[PDB]
């Protein structure tokens, strides 16, 4: 639920940079999972979706 | 911080008293930290795939269909609030701890499910609420949630309840003529002693008595 | 060194209440003095789950009264049955399908679609959940409170000679006045200080000149010298006497009674019909109604105009449809509450002050107070709709994985059905004799709504077509929710033709049109929102067992309840009567037994949500992080974490050839062997 | 009286209601034996057949 | 409903839906055709009785 | 309400000690393993309490039953104790309903329509209890004592092949017939509560059920169910105390915990199990109390009103 | 057969009969408090379950 996918490029500096495909919602932040987890679950319940406002 | 001593009546392996979920198998939301970093679903092959390479093995053929028992991986149990550290985590110090949000996410407020107990009163919420609107209350009335009684013979009165009268109307020359039209059904009830009783085939309860 | 403290469970207790005490303010800090909007939400989300089962027993009070002719249930209590209908009425629409959807989902979802910390007014979100409950109480039970509180049995003549002060009037004369006092002493006492009742009976005893008819609790005034209250104990339910008839009155103030929902003029506005109490406590509760919609309308308008995240301030294409939609109600409920707070001040005036507002005998009409009403009335009910249409167009795309059909159309068609809803009030008024110009533009502009309506269902239509389907619990809501908006829409639609509606206004057609476009299609659209913000509102998954057996009893039960109410408004039965020819019974039983249907799935509900908070699971997206497969990459990485998520679940269950050879060999009840 | 509970019966006035026949009425052959009878009949019947 | 009940679950030949816009302009012109014969019916029955 | 009561017949005291005795033989009889699965549960916690958590909170009585029957002496095994519970509780239903005939007898209303209140007679009753109690308090250790050396070690089991056995065991080892009376407080305070708890929640109950819902049939078992649920609770703790001071060995080694009274016992309880300590083995308990209940009152019910009828009391009257 | 419907379907035929006769319909119309037949029969499974 973190990134979907993981990609290694090449940039037009010759750096091979890393590249996070991450997990989408479908407009619903709601729906979002904010995680940092390497899983699938919804463990965090957020409170404060905007901690830091 | 910290954390107390080991006390065996606490751990399952050593206390047999300790019912075990197996639906809580191989997860422990004591030891959850928040937010959730640890990972727990990692690639699992030679369940139906082997891991092997025999694409090209033409000496080997792969049937998924035996595959071989594994343990059972439950669904994530949920966390369970710890109460006094949570009650520690949120707690407020009055005119003395600034009115500031922290920079550690830690600070975040998660939700940890709780005790059960409670929602047993959200199961029978829709049953207790609708008796403490008709039965606490006796809404409309009294008498409506009782079994239903005829009232005795002539009572309270011969004006609201005139069943002696009504026993003649079934009983004089006309009466009986009326049950010959098939439009008046018969009579329903007996007059014994100064008892009235009300046939098998009426359907009603028999009256009380004048206690 | 070792301790003995003599003390040890005593530390234990100490332990304890300092837990208790603990838990109490943390209790009152998170859920009762905060201003976090989820929390504040989920304690809206209870507060209507307990209004919403106030509405459900008034209903079922209602349906009980209906079940069949002869008035079983309040047994001729008329008065009763029409304030029981109004409170139902009130407090399903303006305290059920209001709460919830402004109250729990705005305050849940505005911070997180349009993207905000918390509201614009966090204060004024916590007064408007705080203010709910006295107008909830107020407006369900005016069932059970008239001033005629007393029964038909309550013999008041026992007390009341205990309240009349004018007979006493004659020691108020001298109080001021000593000159002639002492004269006044030396008159005759016939009734000073002391009560005389009248023979209640005929009892023949010469020997006795004078009988006496004290009450029985009013004989030792030492017990009553020292009891701290009224002298009604001695008239509440002290004979036996009862007149088990309908034909007989349990009232006798005919005028304490209700104008329903919609209040109707000179009816509302005359203490000489509508008699001090009920009815006041209902225009003072709209009042009040008003405020809050005010409050909560400003609080969650100024969020999105102000506190919206840098790329959604004004592009609303972009917010879930549900969110659009909410601020559309918002907008249109901040046009009309000033109209029907203007509407319920001049009926409390005309009450009360005499101003005559509606009385035409010198200048004042009802009609007035008819358009002021419905000009707040259709609004309303257009605000209590739309929320179950963002509802559907949320969760249809989300399991098909795929874009919803024309979301820019279907929001125009919402917003062009907001602006035909303040031309098209007075469909509710085609028979108070309007003039035919009004009326024909009020019909001409009601069946052009069917044109929006078409549009929102052809595009939930196609939005179910060509893409990947994950059935789920809200998507079948959502399924009820459109087979349920099909039938009221077109019902209402039938409304509107004149000659039709002159044969089925104030007519269980009507309810039933409004009942299958309010009671099935907005709370079945409000359970799918539940459904699919679940682990959102509670954090855990839901019960797929008791879901479904709340689906299957809930909408079903809704069909039961009021197909045959479109039987009986076909066959001419009014509305707001407790008694009814019985050529209606079947039906009516029918509908009874329809609600009931309904009651078992809100039972079936309850004990979902209880089994859910049972299990606490995790709940894991269906969409896997992949929401829409706009590649084909996104499709294989959609399906490669498929495939490696249905091979975990699947452990601990043997293989097809394992499971095949048991379900074959399963039975070993043979008698003779080799 | 003979244990630690005492059921205690209490006498009742009366009371009755407008209606009769759409609450707890008991049939009159809702008797023991004849229940016993016709639910035996029945079960061993379809007992035997499945 | 047969096509989505019986070819559009995951199990059941998916689609692939790669479609960023909708690009509707007179779909809503062409579909009020049906409510619109709806609103002449009704109107020109009302009118006939009236 | 006080007009409301219904004693136009009342048993003498021959056929009250009958029924009685005859009745409560048949209850014990039907619901002695459910007791002896509940001093189980209150042993196997004896110093560990509740240690689960949610739902899972006390002793399964049926996992409890399995492994009594796994034992190996199968249900035939549940009535070792029985052997002597039997006699105890015959005995103090005879000296409490004794007493309880003549306190009540010597002050009960001379209307047949007038009883006594409920606090009245509950006091009479909790005299009635602990008096008997104490009495038939050997026999209670002797029962429990019996019962519990099943789930201790060999060392510390007493063994006990009866009740006579039993009392002789006691009164020589453990000093004297003055040791006979080990927990007796606990068990009168037992007596005392479980003789209060029960009637008028049953009361309360069965007269607002008939006011919601008139003469119907399943107004006093659900009043049953109540007044059992609510004596259990008010009665277990004192229970689960009197168990743990039968239990005790006289030897100080031999027990888990050592307990110098109630209140050593209460304090002990609170320190180690906690509160919840006091509710385990609750739903046997609850069981056992509710099918005693029941099977009393069903019995008695039809004998009374049988003989009720044989003397002649209008059917308004039974 | 005979075992199992004279002991079990017989008895569960005549709980049900013996917690349900007495529960009277409408007239002409249904018997729309079903609801109170819910309980009751939970009562004569539970007690013909074992
Ligand atoms: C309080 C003062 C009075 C306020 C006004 C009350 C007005 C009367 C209404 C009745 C009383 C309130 C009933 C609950 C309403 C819903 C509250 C809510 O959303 O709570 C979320 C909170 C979330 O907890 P969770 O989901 O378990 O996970 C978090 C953990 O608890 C871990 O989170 P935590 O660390 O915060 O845990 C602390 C606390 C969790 O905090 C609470 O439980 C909050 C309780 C106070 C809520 C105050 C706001 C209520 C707003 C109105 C909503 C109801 C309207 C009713 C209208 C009138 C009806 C007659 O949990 C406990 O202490 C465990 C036991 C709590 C007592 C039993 C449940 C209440 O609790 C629930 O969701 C349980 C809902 C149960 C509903 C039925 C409760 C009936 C209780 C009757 C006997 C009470 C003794
Ligand atoms: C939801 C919001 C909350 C409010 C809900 C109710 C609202 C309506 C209301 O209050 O109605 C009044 C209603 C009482 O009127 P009622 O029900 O018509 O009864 C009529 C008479 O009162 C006459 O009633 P009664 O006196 O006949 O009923 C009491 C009767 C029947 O009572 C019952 O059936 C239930 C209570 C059972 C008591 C025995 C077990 C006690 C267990 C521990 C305590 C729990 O119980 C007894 O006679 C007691 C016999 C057993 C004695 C036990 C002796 C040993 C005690 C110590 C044991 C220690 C064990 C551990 C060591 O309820 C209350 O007053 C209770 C709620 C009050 C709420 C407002 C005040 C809160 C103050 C803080
Ligand atoms: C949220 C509630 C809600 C909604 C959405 C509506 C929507 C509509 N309503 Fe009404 N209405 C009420 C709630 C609602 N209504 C209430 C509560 C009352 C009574 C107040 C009172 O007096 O107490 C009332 C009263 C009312 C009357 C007065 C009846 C009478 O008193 O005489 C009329 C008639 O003009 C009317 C018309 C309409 C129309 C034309 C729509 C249109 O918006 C609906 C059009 C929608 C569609 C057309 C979509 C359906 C799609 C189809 C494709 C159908 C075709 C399908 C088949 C034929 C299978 N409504
Ligand atoms: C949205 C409003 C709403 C809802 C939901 C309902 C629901 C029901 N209504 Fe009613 N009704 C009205 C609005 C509503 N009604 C109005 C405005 C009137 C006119 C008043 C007037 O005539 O003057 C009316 C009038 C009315 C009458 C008129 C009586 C008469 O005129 O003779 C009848 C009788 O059949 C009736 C029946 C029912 C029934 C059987 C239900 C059943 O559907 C009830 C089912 C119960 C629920 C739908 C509650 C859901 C339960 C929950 C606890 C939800 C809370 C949980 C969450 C979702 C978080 N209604
Ligand atoms: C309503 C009446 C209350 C009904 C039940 C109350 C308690 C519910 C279940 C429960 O036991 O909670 C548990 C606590 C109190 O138990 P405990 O002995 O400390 O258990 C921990 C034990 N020491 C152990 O070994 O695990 O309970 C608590 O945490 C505090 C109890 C307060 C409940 C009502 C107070 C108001
Ligand atoms: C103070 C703290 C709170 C106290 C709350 C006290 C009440 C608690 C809630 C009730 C507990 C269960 C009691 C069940 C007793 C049933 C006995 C009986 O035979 O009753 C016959 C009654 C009436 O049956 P009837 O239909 O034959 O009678 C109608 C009336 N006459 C006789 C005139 C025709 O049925 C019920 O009560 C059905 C109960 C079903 C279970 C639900 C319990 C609550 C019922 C509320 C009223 C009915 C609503 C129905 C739909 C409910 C949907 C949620
Ligand atoms: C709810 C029951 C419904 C029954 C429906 C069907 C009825 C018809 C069929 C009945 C078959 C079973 C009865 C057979 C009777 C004849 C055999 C017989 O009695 O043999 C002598 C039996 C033999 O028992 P045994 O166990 O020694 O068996 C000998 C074989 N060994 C030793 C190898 C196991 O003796 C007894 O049963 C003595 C005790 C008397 C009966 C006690 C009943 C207790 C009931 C449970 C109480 C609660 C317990 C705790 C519950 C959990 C906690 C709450
Ligand atoms: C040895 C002697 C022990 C005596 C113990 C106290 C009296 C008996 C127990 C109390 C009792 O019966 O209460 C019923 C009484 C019943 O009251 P009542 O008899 O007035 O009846 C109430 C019901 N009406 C009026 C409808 C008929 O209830 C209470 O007292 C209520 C409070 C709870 C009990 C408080 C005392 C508990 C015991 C404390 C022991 C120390
Ligand atoms: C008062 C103390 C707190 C409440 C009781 C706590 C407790 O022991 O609960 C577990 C006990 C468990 O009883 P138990 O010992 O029968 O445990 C069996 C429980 N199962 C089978 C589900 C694991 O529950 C009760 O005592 C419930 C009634 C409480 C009455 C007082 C409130
Ligand atoms: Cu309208």
């Amino acid at each position: 639920q973190m990134f979907v996918a993981r990609q290694v490029v090449t940039n037009s500096k010759g750096e091979k940079v890393e590249v996070l495909w991450n997990a989408q919602c479908y407009e619903d932040i709601a729906q979002l999972n904010v995680g940092f987890a390497p899983v699938l679950e919804s463990v965090d319940y957020h409170w404060e979706i905007f901690l830091w406002a | 911080h910290h954390h107390h001593e080991y006390d065996w009546r606490d751990d399952p392996k050593v206390n047999k008293d300790i019912e075990e979920d197996i639906r809580d198998r191989g997860w422990h939301p004591e030891t959850y930290d928040f937010p959730y970093t640890k990972k727990h679903d990692d690639w699992v092959f030679d369940v139906t795939m082997p891991s092997q390479n025999y694409q090209t093995d033409l000496t080997v053929n792969i049937h998924p269909e035996n595959k071989k028992m594994h343990v059972m991986k439950q669904v994530m149990r949920q966390s369970y609030w710890d109460a006094e550290h949570d009650m520690a985590h949120e707690y407020d110090y009055e005119s003395e701890d600034l009115d500031f949000q922290c920079e550690s996410f830690k600070s975040q407020h998660f939700r940890k499910k709780g005790p059960i107990s409670q929602y047993l009163i959200l199961g029978l919420l829709p049953i207790l609420y609708f008796g403490t609107e008709f039965f606490y209350n006796h809404y409309p009335d009294e008498d409506y949630w009782r079994v239903a009684h005829p009232p005795p013979l002539d009572y309270p009165d011969t004006d609201d309840t005139d069943d002696t009268e009504t026993f003649k109307d079934y009983k004089s020359f006309t009466g009986r003529r009326m049950v010959d039209t098939g439009i008046v059904d018969p009579l329903w009830y007996d007059i014994r002693e100064g008892k009235k009783v009300y046939y098998d085939w009426a359907g009603v309860n028999q009256p009380m008595e004048d206690i | 060194v070792s301790v003995n403290n003599y003390f040890y469970y005593l530390d234990r207790i100490k332990k304890l209440f300092t837990y208790l005490n603990d838990l109490r303010k943390h209790i009152l800090k998170k859920y009762v003095y905060t201003i976090n909007h989820k929390r504040i939400a989920i304690n809206y989300l209870y507060f209507s789950m307990v209004t919403g089962l106030s509405g459900a027993a008034l209903a079922t009070m209602i349906r009980l009264e209906l079940a069949h002719p002869g008035s079983p249930f309040f047994k001729g209590d008329s008065l009763r049955y029409l304030q029981v209908v109004t409170a139902h009425g009130l407090i399903m629409v303006f305290f059920v399908v209001v709460p919830i959807l402004f109250g729990g989902f705005a305050n849940f979802l505005i911070p997180y679609h349009v993207g905000s910390k918390d509201v614009a007014y966090p204060r004024l979100n916590s007064i408007g959940f705080w203010i709910q409950p006295c107008g909830y109480i107020l407006l369900a039970k005016i069932g059970f409170l008239r001033p005629q509180f007393w029964r038909y049995y309550d013999k008041t003549s026992f007390s009341f000679p205990f309240l009349e002060k004018m007979k006493y009037n004659q020691y108020k004369e001298y109080k001021n006045d000593y000159l002639f006092y002492l004269d006044f002493l030396k008159k005759e006492i016939t009734d000073d200080h002391s009560f005389f009742w009248k023979a209640r009976k005929v009892i023949k005893l010469p020997q006795y000149s004078v009988f006496s008819f004290v009450p029985l609790k009013l004989m030792m005034w030492k017990t009553m010298i020292n009891y701290p209250e009224s002298f009604w104990y001695a008239a509440s339910r002290v004979v036996q006497s009862r007149r088990k008839k309908v034909f007989v009155t349990k009232c006798s103030a005919r005028t304490l009674t209700t104008a329903g929902w919609t209040f109707i003029t000179p009816f509302s506005s005359n203490i000489k019909y509508t008699g001090v109490g009920s009815q006041d406590i209902l225009i003072l509760s709209v009042v009040f109604a008003g405020i809050s919609t005010t409050i909560s309308f400003t609080n969650l308008l100024i969020t999105r105009r102000t506190l919206a995240m840098p790329g959604l301030r004004h592009r609303r294409v972009l917010m879930p449809f549900v969110t659009i939609s909410i601020f559309l109600t918002l907008r249109m409920l901040a046009t009309i509450t000033p109209v029907l707070g203007a509407a319920v001040i001049m009926m409390a005036f005309d009450r009360h002050w005499q101003t005559t507002f509606f009385e035409y005998a010198y200048g004042g009409d009802p009609i007035l107070s008819q358009h002021l009403f419905w000009f707040f009335g259709h609004p309303e009910v257009y605000v209590l709709i739309i929320p179950t249409f963002g509802f559907i167009n949320m969760i249809v795309p989300h399991n098909n994985t795929r874009r919803v059909a024309s979301k820019h159309h279907m929001i125009w068609a919402i917003y062009v059905m907001a602006y035909m809803g303040y031309l098209v009030w007075g469909h509710h008024m085609y028979l108070v004799g309007l003039d035919h110009r009004s009326r024909t533009m009020y019909s001409t502009i009601t069946i052009m709504i069917s044109m929006p309506a078409t549009i929102k269902v052809v595009n939930w239509t196609l939005s179910l077509v060509n893409g990947a389907l994950k059935i789920d619990l809200p998507f079948l809501f959502s399924m009820s929710f459109l087979l349920l908006f099909l039938v009221a829409g077109f019902t209402g639609m039938w409304l509107s033709h004149v000659s039709l509606n002159v044969s089925m206004h104030d007519t269980f057609y009507v309810v039933a049109h409004f009942h299958i476009m309010l009671s099935g299609a907005a709370m079945t659209g409000i359970f799918s929102g539940i459904y699919y913000y679940f682990n959102a509102l509670f954090g855990v998954k839901y019960s797929r067992m008791f879901g479904y057996m709340h689906l299957i009893y809930y909408s079903g039960g809704q069909w039961v309840a009021f197909v045959p109410l479109f039987y009986l408004g076909f066959s001419g039965m009014p509305r707001r009567i407790h008694d009814y020819p019985v050529v209606f019974m079947g039906w009516h039983s029918m509908s009874t037994t329809g609600h009931f249907i309904t009651l078992v799935g809100i039972i079936f509900f309850f004990l979902m949500m209880f089994d859910s908070h049972i299990e606490r699971r995790a709940s894991t997206s269906t969409t896997l992080g992949l929401p829409r497969w706009y590649k084909r990459i996104s499709y294989y990485i959609f399906k490669i974490r498929y495939l490696q998520h249905t091979k975990s679940k699947m452990n601990g269950i043997p293989g097809s050839t394992v499971r095949l050879m048991l379900i074959n060999r399963h039975f070993v009840e043979y008698e003779v062997y080799e | 009286m003979f244990f630690e509970l005492e059921d205690i019966k209490r006498r009742h006035s009366l009371y009755w209601d407008i209606y009769n026949v759409q609450g707890w009425v008991r049939r009159p052959d809702s008797t023991l034996y004849n229940n016993v009878k016709r639910g035996v009949t029945a079960g061993v019947v379809a007992s035997l057949v499945q | 409903i047969l096509k989505v009940a019986r070819f559009r679950v995951l199990k059941m030949r998916p689609k692939i839906s790669t479609s960023y816009r909708p690009h509707g302009k007179w779909g809503d012109f062409l579909a009020c055709i049906i409510p619109l014969i709806w609103c002449i019916n009704i109107l020109t029955n009302s009118n006939l009785i009236l | 309400m006080n007009y409301s009561y219904k004693r136009y017949w009342e048993p003498s005291t021959a056929e009250v000690i009958g029924l009685s005795l005859s009745v409560n033989t048949i209850s014990a009889a039907l619901t002695y393993p459910i007791e002896f699965v509940k001093v189980r549960s209150q042993i196997r916690t004896e110093g560990v309490g509740i240690r689960s958590k949610n739902l899972y909170m006390g002793i399964n009585p049926n996992k409890v039953f399995r492994e009594i029957h796994a034992t190996g002496n199968g249900l035939r095994g549940f009535y070792q104790g029985f052997e002597s519970h039997l006699i105890g509780r015959l005995s103090y239903l005879f000296i409490r309903n004794l007493t309880y005939k003549i306190i009540y007898d010597r002050t009960k209303p001379v209307k047949a329509h007038n009883d006594l209140s409920h606090r009245e007679k509950g006091v009479i009753a909790g005299f009635a209890g602990g008096l008997a109690a104490f009495l038939t308090s050997p026999a209670d250790l002797v029962n429990t004592r019996t019962i519990a050396e099943g789930g201790k070690p060999k060392e510390w089991r007493w063994g006990y092949k009866g009740l006579m056995d039993g009392i002789n065991k006691i009164a020589a080892t453990e000093g004297g017939n003055a040791a006979l009376f080990r927990g007796s407080y606990a068990n009168v305070l037992r007596a005392v509560i479980l003789n209060i708890s029960l009637t008028g929640p049953f009361d309360y109950l069965n007269e607002k059920i008939w006011i919601t819902f008139g003469d119907m049939t399943w107004n006093k078992y659900a009043a049953l169910l109540w007044a059992s649920f609510w004596g259990s609770v008010a009665t277990l703790p004192f229970d689960n105390i009197r168990t743990r001071l039968y239990a005790q060995n006289a030897d100080p080694t031999k027990n888990r915990l050592t307990y110098s009274g109630w209140a050593d016992a209460a304090k002990k309880l609170i320190q180690h199990e906690g509160i919840s300590g006091f509710y385990v083995g609750f739903y046997a308990f609850y069981i056992r109390t509710f099918l005693y209940a029941w099977t009393t009152v069903f019995i008695t019910d039809k004998i009374t009103s049988d003989w009720k009828r044989k003397a002649g009391l209008k059917e308004w009257q039974i | 057969a005979l075992c199992i419907g004279t002991f079990d379907i017989g008895a569960r035929l005549a709980t049900f009969r013996w917690l349900n006769n007495g529960w009277q319909r409408v007239f002409a119309g249904f018997e729309f408090n079903f609801v109170r037949k819910i309980p009751t029969t939970m009562l004569a499974a539970l007690f013909t379950a074992p």
